[PDB]
């Protein structure tokens, strides 16, 4: 057998000795501090496990146990939330009337006049309005009572302590060997079939037996109280056959292969629930079933201990064309002997996933009563755009850490990796052009519109009334999705989303979904999206390809991943390291995602969101100003930023006045960053010397000598304040704007 | 006797045939793969090896990787467009890190650094404080 | 006269800089001078 | 002059440790050496260096 | 009075601020039933608010035409409670910290590893030192006229210039 | 070209010569210090100016010193 | 447990305990004697 | 099989011979363009080039012009193609006035060379004739 369990017993003694010696993990820091730079190095190097030991087995043991610690903090986080929903919320009052009661799971103490933050939300309750969608998620599970939330909170605490115990057990008591970690084919079979497959099967089981029948009674108008205990849905088929009259057959049409009997709970109707404005739970139960069969079957594609199956190595090595040379040879050693190469894939995938997740939750809203909560819709969408943005660049950082540290030329003669490095001047110069081509056109469309309008010539602007730029490719695709129910998807009753066209869904007088028409003002913005992604890719790609050498520095790989420069000769060598490429690309991701959430917040408010009256008279939030006000920069500056600021700037004395303070606080922090980004270290260290003198004059000085922040560190400070202040100012602007319109 | 390489776009430019170009020679006891300063990989040939580069640093960077990583030792040349060659590294066959009888003093101030003159003293002259 | 701005502004705005940018280019790129 | 183990004050102006005190470790008896005296310090400079060579006219003795 | 200001107990605009602040909380109070937790919280808030206006009225503070309290820092002894008396208080606590912290650095300086005791505090020693700064104006004065407060000019390193 | 000067506080520990990436400095015989060797700058025209030599010099202040000078194609560090 | 005591004496642990005790000092005084613009009380 | 090798069997030269660089299509196509054709006077080299450029520079001026919707939409833009060609020619005069050097020895056995001062002048004047003439040619072809 090749797949076995290898574990070392009693590997590391558990004592408080090392806790009292900061910097024990590295060879240079263990001597103790001499300057204040030591304190900074202590934190920057604490998780760099690769630079602490040379053994791959010891690095892998540290990573494994740290995953248990990360999960234990997530369980504690989840257990808190459920606890707040059970003791500091208005969940019951919300369940009885989820159109008038606003949501809240946080209560502040009254101590310095801050009680004003407890808003008058409803249901004889005062608290801070929360926009995480905990409530809607609980209704979809069929919660209905605070008691049930309490058990989740106790079970979250127990799981959290189980994780803490497992991470301690696997690092000190039962430390598993290197052979165990290097089992990719086994690991893939378990994550596909076990984690994802049995996860979707059991979840589907909860949805069919507990979540489906409770939701049917809530939707029909039954008060929570009259709904029976969830376990009573598991015992009496009489209760289950009244709602879905195919339980009288039981489980026999499943083993006879007559699955169309269950069309009561395995639907493919599409659209949304006219009552709640969320997806049909019956579609979601079918969704998890079809997934779980796919995941369990996919977890049999690899060979472990029995002959049958694929070896990952013979797959990749078979793929070689006459342009690619050796093709995929060597990518195994890479992806089974280096943790950096793994994160580079994984973070790029998980970050892309969170972006994908945010696009699908506003167009096909999966929870009930969430589509008309515009504060939740807006908050959840931007959040995943940010988390997606950070993880994507984080994949590119580890790709460049891999090229510097784990990459070897002898392991890769003439393969795809070796070949990319060989024409790296061609990838970068061609990308460079595509960037100069996309920016001059997409941003120059706005300038033209800014000058034409200012010169009194609107007849010559790129608009829906002048020179049109109609997005005909995306309009063509919308028609296909609209005509799809019946033809291309003959068993589908309605379209996947109403964005491609169809009818208007409304819950409580508010609009949940509407067709989203695309015109030339849409078209122009989509290129800005195109353009800012291509530039971000230009910086990160360049950092990975030139991580080891350049024409400028031939021995860049000997200097390391993150070095400040190679001196003021050879012209300027500042920011040549691949860490500095990651540093620059963080500012672009920021630039790119900011335009995305600006585009989403304004298009939804202009052309979807709003209320209605008799004869379907739709009144939008900003009244349809999107086709003729977003084609110029002045229109974006005056109608989006200036007009919609009125809430956050007039929030004083109200319950949303914390958003006005955090608004100013983040404008302050953002400006504070510019002191670190524009200046440099040797002006600050001379400044410290005059200060130290005033201390020496008075007979005292710290024995840990004060030293200015280093070149690399002064950049990482200025970037962290730039993001914090920038994202924060928008955070405060988005919530005080959307709480006032929801 | 050029090593085994499939080519790359990071090689020499016009500067080579118009301005000075550099070659480097080394002797290897066996066939081993090394990293190119302008390219990712290449197999060196047993016996003498000849490589053409565009900068002195690129040539010297390869030497450093050939020294403490493979235990071998090399010669640098400057080649002009007309055809005149120059012999550069090592200057006198002996490495610059090891003292060799016969070398001379170039560019040495016979005092410590705090002993330089004020810039107002050398006013209106065509020099500098560190050239006195 | 009242007809003067439609004569000078193309001359000053388009003609003078095109001659001046041409003149400086020749001077900057001239080897023995 | 100093001996081995004497505590001196640096009088070099461009030294990191001007007007500062420290301890003589070795004095080269050969007078061809221009800076014969190794003086050690307990605080490091900006390059994290702990010692330096000096001449006899650049150090003062404390008591 | 000073600057044409009026005292707050006699300001017509300070009284209007008191009424409108109470009216705002009463109109929020009417939407709740009398025994419930939101009605008891807003009733306690109007007591806190009403005590805030009463306190200022007799405080002896000065109001303007805006109706807000103003502070006088010329040095008048009649408005001492505004700056002098809380000023002397802060000086006592700020000079207490600086004195005590300096005692610590000077104490652990004569040692093998002084830097070790700045990242990892000798707490028994630190605790002792922290409370010896209660008589700092006497202790900082004894060292000034001793020679142990300020060092000599030949003990400070100086930049090449001077 | 750039200017590289070498002062008499040089203790001759060869660390600048081992750090130079373009072979500008070398060690020569000298009778003024324990190691009887001083650094020398015979080929300052290959000097790119990156100052790696000064980051390696242990004396305080430095024995080796680089001063910015007129730039050629060699000190600009161009491969074109 | 002389090593846990040295761990509790490290600068960031002492800083959070000292601040926690000192923030709560100011919060408690502002709970009993609130709104003290000046000495007037 | 390998479709990528070092250009001209020189592995250290910084170029790659791919089917975009050196294939039978791109070889025969580039060898017959007027900037690289064997047997052309430098006037003729500039004439052709100019003949093919002035003809399509017309288009964006006549269609997306400031006076595109007027009865003098064709005139407006043709004039502005001539003004574009005057700027381009001006860039050709100054480039050759500085890149090439005057010849001492009347010795001239290659009067055909393009990369010289005398021929560049002929090449520059041929560009101006062919581009103003092709601007006028589709003035006739569009007036229909
Ligand atoms: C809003 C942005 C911003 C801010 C806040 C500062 C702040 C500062 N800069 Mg500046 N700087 C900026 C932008 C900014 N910079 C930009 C764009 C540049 C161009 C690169 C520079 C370039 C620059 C240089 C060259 C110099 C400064 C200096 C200073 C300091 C001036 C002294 C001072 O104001 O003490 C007050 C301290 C602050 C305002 C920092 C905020 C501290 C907060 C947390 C205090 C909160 C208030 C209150 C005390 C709360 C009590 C605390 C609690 C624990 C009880 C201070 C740290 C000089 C300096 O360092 O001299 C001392 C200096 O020489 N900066
Ligand atoms: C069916 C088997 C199975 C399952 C479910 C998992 C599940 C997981 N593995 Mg894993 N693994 C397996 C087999 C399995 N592995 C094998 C055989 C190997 C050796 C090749 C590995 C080697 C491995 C490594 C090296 C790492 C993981 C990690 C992880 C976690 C990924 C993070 C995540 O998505 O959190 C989702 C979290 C949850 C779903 C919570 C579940 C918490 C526990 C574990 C419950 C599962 C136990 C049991 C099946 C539940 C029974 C339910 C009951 C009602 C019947 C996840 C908990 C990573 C990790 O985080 O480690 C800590 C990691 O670094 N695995
Ligand atoms: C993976 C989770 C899961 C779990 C734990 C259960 C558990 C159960 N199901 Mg079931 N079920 C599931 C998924 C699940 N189901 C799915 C995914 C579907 C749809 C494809 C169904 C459709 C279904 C029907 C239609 C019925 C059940 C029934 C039952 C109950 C009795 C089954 C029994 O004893 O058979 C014996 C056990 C084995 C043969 C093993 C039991 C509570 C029955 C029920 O509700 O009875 C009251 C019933 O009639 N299930
Ligand atoms: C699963 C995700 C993941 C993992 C495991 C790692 C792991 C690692 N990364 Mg990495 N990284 C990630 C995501 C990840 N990263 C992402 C998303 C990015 C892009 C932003 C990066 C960018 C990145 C760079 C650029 C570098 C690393 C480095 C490292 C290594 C050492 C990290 C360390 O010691 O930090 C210790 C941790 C800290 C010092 C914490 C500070 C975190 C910030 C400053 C505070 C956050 C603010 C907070 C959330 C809000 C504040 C609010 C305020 C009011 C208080 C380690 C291998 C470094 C390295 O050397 O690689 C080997 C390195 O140079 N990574
Ligand atoms: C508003 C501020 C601003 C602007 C305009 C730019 C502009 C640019 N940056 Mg950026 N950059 C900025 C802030 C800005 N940056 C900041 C704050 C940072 C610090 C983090 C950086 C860091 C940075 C890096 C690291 C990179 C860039 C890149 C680029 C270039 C993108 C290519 C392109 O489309 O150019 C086209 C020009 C524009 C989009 C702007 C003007 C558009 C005009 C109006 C249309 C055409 C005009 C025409 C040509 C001339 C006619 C007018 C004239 C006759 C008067 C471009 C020059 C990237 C690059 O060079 O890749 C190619 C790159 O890698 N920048
Ligand atoms: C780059 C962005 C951009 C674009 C696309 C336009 C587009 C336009 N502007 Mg402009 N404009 C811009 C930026 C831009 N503007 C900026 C930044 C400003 C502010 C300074 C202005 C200010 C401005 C004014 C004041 C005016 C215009 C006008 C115009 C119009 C005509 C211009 C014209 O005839 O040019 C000539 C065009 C060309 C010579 C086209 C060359 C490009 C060709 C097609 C490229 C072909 C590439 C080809 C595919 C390569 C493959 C070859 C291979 C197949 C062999 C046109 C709609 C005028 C108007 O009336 O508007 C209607 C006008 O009066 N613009
Ligand atoms: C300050 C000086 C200045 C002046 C006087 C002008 C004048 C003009 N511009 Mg211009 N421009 C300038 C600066 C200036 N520009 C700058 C700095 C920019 C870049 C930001 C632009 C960008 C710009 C654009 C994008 C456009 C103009 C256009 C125009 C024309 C106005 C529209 C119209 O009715 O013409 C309509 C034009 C005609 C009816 C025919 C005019 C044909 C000309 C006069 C032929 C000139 C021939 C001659 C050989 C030119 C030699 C040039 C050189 C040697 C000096 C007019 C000729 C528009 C244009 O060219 O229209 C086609 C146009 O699209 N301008
Ligand atoms: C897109 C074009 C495309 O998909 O071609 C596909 C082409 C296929 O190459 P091969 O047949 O040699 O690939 C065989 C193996 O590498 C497949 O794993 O890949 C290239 O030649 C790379 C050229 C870069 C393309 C320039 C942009
Ligand atoms: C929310 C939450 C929670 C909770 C959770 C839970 C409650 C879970 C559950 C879960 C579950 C409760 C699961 C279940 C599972 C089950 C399963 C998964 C089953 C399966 C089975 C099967 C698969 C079968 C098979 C078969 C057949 C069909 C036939 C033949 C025979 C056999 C046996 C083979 C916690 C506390 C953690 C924390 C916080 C959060
Ligand atoms: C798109 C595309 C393409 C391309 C194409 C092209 C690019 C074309 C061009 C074309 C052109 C661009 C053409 C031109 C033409 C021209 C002409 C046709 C001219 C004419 C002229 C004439 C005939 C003459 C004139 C004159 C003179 C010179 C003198 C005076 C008199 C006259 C006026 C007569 C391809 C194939 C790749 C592929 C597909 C796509
Ligand atoms: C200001 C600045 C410094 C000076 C900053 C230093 C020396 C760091 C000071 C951090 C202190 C010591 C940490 C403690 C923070 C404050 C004592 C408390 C502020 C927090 C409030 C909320 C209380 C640099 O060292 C530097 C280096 C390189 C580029 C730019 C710069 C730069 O801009
Ligand atoms: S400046 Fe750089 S290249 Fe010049 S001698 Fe010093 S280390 Fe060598
Ligand atoms: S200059 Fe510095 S590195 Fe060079 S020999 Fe002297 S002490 Fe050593």
């Amino acid at each position: 057998k090749n797949v076995q369990i290898f574990v070392e017993k009693d590997a590391v003694e558990t004592s408080f000795e090392k806790w009292s010696q900061p910097g024990h993990f590295s060879r240079t820091l263990a001597k103790g501090p001499k300057t204040t730079t030591w304190i900074w190095n202590l934190h920057a190097d604490a998780h760099d496990f690769d630079s602490q030991t040379n053994s791959l087995e010891e690095v892998s043991r540290k990573i494994f146990s740290a995953h248990f610690g990360q999960l234990a903090a997530i369980f504690l986080w989840i257990s808190g939330m459920h606890f707040h929903g059970a003791y500091f919320s208005n969940y019951s009052a919300w369940l009885s009337d989820p159109i008038k009661i606003k949501q809240s799971s946080q209560v502040v103490w009254p101590i310095v006049g801050q009680e004003i933050l407890n808003a008058d939300v409803g249901g004889n309750f005062q608290g801070v309005q929360t926009t995480s969608g905990w409530f809607q998620m609980w209704r979809a599970e069929g919660i209905t009572s605070e008691v049930e939330l309490y058990w989740i909170a106790i079970g979250g605490l127990i799981m959290s302590a189980l994780m803490l115990f497992a991470g301690w057990f696997h690092y000190h008591k039962a430390a598993p060997k290197l052979e165990w970690f290097q089992n990719a084919e086994s690991m893939m079979n378990h994550h596909l079939a076990g984690l994802l497959g049995l996860g979707c099967l059991s979840w589907s089981g909860h949805q069919i037996h507990i979540a489906l029948p409770i939701n049917k009674l809530l939707d029909a108008g039954v008060s929570p109280q009259e709904i029976p205990l969830p376990h009573e849905f598991l015992i009496n088929r009489d209760l289950m056959a009244q709602l879905y009259p195919s339980f009288e057959k039981g489980l026999t049409p499943f083993f006879s292969g007559q699955w169309g009997v269950y069309s009561d709970f395995l639907t493919f109707k599409g659209g949304l629930n006219p009552v709640t404005g969320g997806l049909w739970l019956s579609d979601i139960a079918h969704h998890h079933l079809a997934l779980s069969v796919l995941f369990i079957i996919a977890g049999h594609m690899y060979r472990t201990n029995w002959g049958i199956g694929h070896s990952m190595k013979e797959i990749l090595e078979a793929h070689k064309g006459p342009f690619t040379g050796e093709g995929h040879k060597g990518l195994y050693e890479i992806l089974t002997t280096s943790w950096h190469a793994q994160l580079a894939i994984n973070l790029a995938m998980i970050g892309s996933l969170s972006i994908i997740v945010a696009h699908h939750m506003y167009a096909m809203p999966p929870y009930p009563y969430i589509a008309t909560d515009y504060a939740t819709q807006l908050s959840l969408f931007t959040h995943h755009m940010w988390i997606g943005g950070f993880c994507v660049v984080g994949g590119a950082a580890h790709g460049a850490i891999f090229m510097v540290r784990d990459y070897t030329p002898a392991n890769n003669y003439n393969n795809l990796l070796d070949r990319d490095l060989r024409h790296r001047d061609e990838i970068i110069s061609n990308l460079n052009w595509v960037c100069i081509f996309l920016g001059c056109h997409a941003f120059g469309f706005y300038i033209h519109n800014d000058t034409m309008r200012a010169l009194g010539r609107p007849q010559d602007m790129f608009s829906d009334k002048a020179i049109q730029l109609q997005p005909i490719f995306a309009q063509w695709i919308q028609n296909i999705h609209l005509l799809a129910p019946g033809t291309t998807a003959p068993n589908a009753l309605a379209t996947t989303s109403y964005a491609f066209g169809g009818d208007i869904v409304e819950v409580g007088g508010k609009i949940a979904m509407m067709p989203i028409k695309l015109g030339t003002a849409d078209f122009m913005v989509h290129h800005i999206h195109a353009f800012t992604i291509h530039v971000t890719v230009l910086i990160l790609l360049k950092g990975v390809l030139y991580a080891r050498s350049s024409k400028l520095i031939p021995d860049k790989a000997n200097l390391g991943f993150r070095f400040p420069c190679d001196g003021p000769g050879r012209g300027g060598t500042c920011q040549s390291s691949s860490w500095d490429h990651v540093f620059l690309g963080l500012f672009w991701m920021y630039n790119a995602i900011s335009v995305v959430i600006f585009h989403f917040s304004w298009k939804m408010q202009s052309d979807v969101w709003g209320t209605v009256t008799a004869d379907g008279s739709i009144s939008h939030i900003t009244g349809g100003n999107f086709a003729q006000s977003s084609i110029t920069i002045n229109g974006w500056l005056r109608d989006f930023l200036w007009s919609q600021a009125s809430q956050v700037i007039q929030s004083y004395g109200s319950a949303s006045s914390a958003y006005g303070l955090i608004f100013l606080g983040a404008h302050f922090i953002w400006a504070f960053s510019l002191m670190f980004l524009f200046s440099g270290r040797g002006y600050w260290q001379e400044l410290i010397e005059s200060i130290v003198w005033a201390h020496n004059k008075l007979n005292f000085a710290p024995a840990i000598q004060p030293r200015a922040l280093s070149i690399t560190q002064g950049r990482a400070v200025g970037l962290a304040h730039y993001l914090l202040g920038g994202i924060g100012t928008t955070w405060a602007f988005f919530l005080a704007r959307s709480l006032s319109i929801t | 006797p050029s090593p085994i390489f499939g080519g790359s776009t990071g090689g020499w430019l016009r500067k080579a045939q118009v301005e000075e170009k550099y070659v480097i020679t080394w002797d290897s006891p066996k066939e081993q793969i090394f990293e190119m300063p302008t390219g990712g990989a290449a197999i060196m040939r047993e016996g003498p090896n000849l490589l053409k580069l565009a900068r002195k640093e690129q040539c010297l960077a390869l030497g450093t990787r050939l020294r403490s990583k493979y235990k071998i030792k090399y010669q640098f040349y400057r080649v002009f467009p007309n055809g005149e060659v120059q012999y550069l590294h090592p200057k006198d066959g002996v490495y610059p890190e090891k003292v060799n009888a016969g070398r001379q003093g170039v560019g040495q101030n016979f005092r410590s650094i705090g002993k330089n003159v004020s810039p107002i003293e050398v006013k209106f002259t065509g020099k500098q404080p560190y050239d006195l | 006269m009242i007809n003067l701005p439609s004569l000078f502004v193309p001359l000053v705005g388009l003609l003078f800089p095109a001659v001046a940018m041409a003149s400086l280019f020749l001077h900057v790129e001239k080897r023995l001078l | 002059g100093p001996k081995r183990g004497a505590k001196v004050k640096i009088l070099r102006k461009e030294s990191y440790w001007y007007k500062g005190t420290g301890s003589v470790v070795a004095v080269d008896q050969d007078p061809n050496t221009r800076y014969p005296v190794v003086v050690r310090f307990n605080k490091v400079n900006y390059a994290n260096v702990s010692t330096n060579n000096y001449a006899l006219d650049e150090i003062q003795e404390v008591e | 009075d000073i600057s044409g200001l009026t005292p707050c107990k006699e300001s017509k605009q300070f009284a209007k601020r008191e009424k409108q602040a109470l009216k705002k909380l009463q109109a929020s109070l009417k939407l709740y039933a009398d025994d419930s937790a939101p009605a008891l919280a807003i009733k306690a808030t109007m007591e806190k608010t009403k005590k805030r206006f009463d306190n200022y009225g007799k405080y002896g503070l000065l109001c303007g035409s805006d109706g807000l309290p103003h502070l006088i820092v010329s040095g008048d002894q009649r408005h001492w409670g505004e700056f002098i008396t809380p000023g002397i208080l802060f000086l006592y606590i700020a000079g207490w910290i600086g004195w005590v912290g300096r005692s610590y650095l000077i104490a652990i300086r004569d040692e093998k590893k002084p830097t070790q005791k700045e990242i990892i505090i000798d707490v028994p020693l630190a605790s002792r030192l922290l409370f010896r700064g209660f008589s700092w104006p006497v202790a900082a004065y004894r060292e000034l006229l001793n020679g142990e407060l300020v060092d000599a000019a030949a003990a400070a390193a100086a930049a090449a210039a001077a | 070209s750039h200017s590289v000067k070498i002062y008499d506080t040089c203790i001759g520990c060869t660390q600048c010569v081992r750090a130079c990436p373009t072979d500008v400095l070398e060690m020569i015989p000298w009778g003024g210090c324990k190691a009887k060797q001083i650094a020398s700058a015979p080929r300052t025209e290959d000097c790119v100016g990156c100052k790696r030599c000064e980051s390696a010099c242990p004396t305080d202040f430095l024995s080796v010193r680089v001063y910015l000078w007129h730039e050629t194609t060699r000190s600009m560090g161009l491969a074109y | 447990m002389r090593d846990l005591k040295t761990y509790l004496s490290v600068a960031p642990v002492a800083s959070t305990l000292w601040f926690a005790a000192l923030a709560g000092l100011l919060i408690e005084i502002n709970r009993l004697f609130p709104d003290a613009l000046t000495f007037p009380f | 099989a390998n479709f990528i090798k070092p250009y001209n069997d020189d592995p250290f030269v910084g170029h790659l011979a791919t089917p975009i660089t050196s294939s039978a299509v791109t070889r025969s196509l580039l060898k017959n363009l007027p900037a690289y054709r064997f047997g052309l006077t430098p006037l003729l080299r500039g004439l052709e080039i100019g003949l093919a450029h002035g003809y399509f520079l017309i288009g964006p001026f006549f269609k997306l012009g400031p006076l595109r919707n007027s009865e003098i939409a064709l005139f407006a833009g043709f004039l502005s193609t001539i003004g574009l060609i005057l700027i381009l020619t001006l860039g050709l005069t100054i480039y050759g006035a500085v890149v090439f050097k005057e010849e001492k020895v009347m010795s001239s056995a290659n009067v055909n060379n393009l990369q010289t001062k005398k021929a560049w002048d002929q090449f520059k004047g041929g560009f101006f004739v062919g581009a103003c003439g092709s601007a006028g040619f589709a003035l006739i072809c569009l007036y229909v």
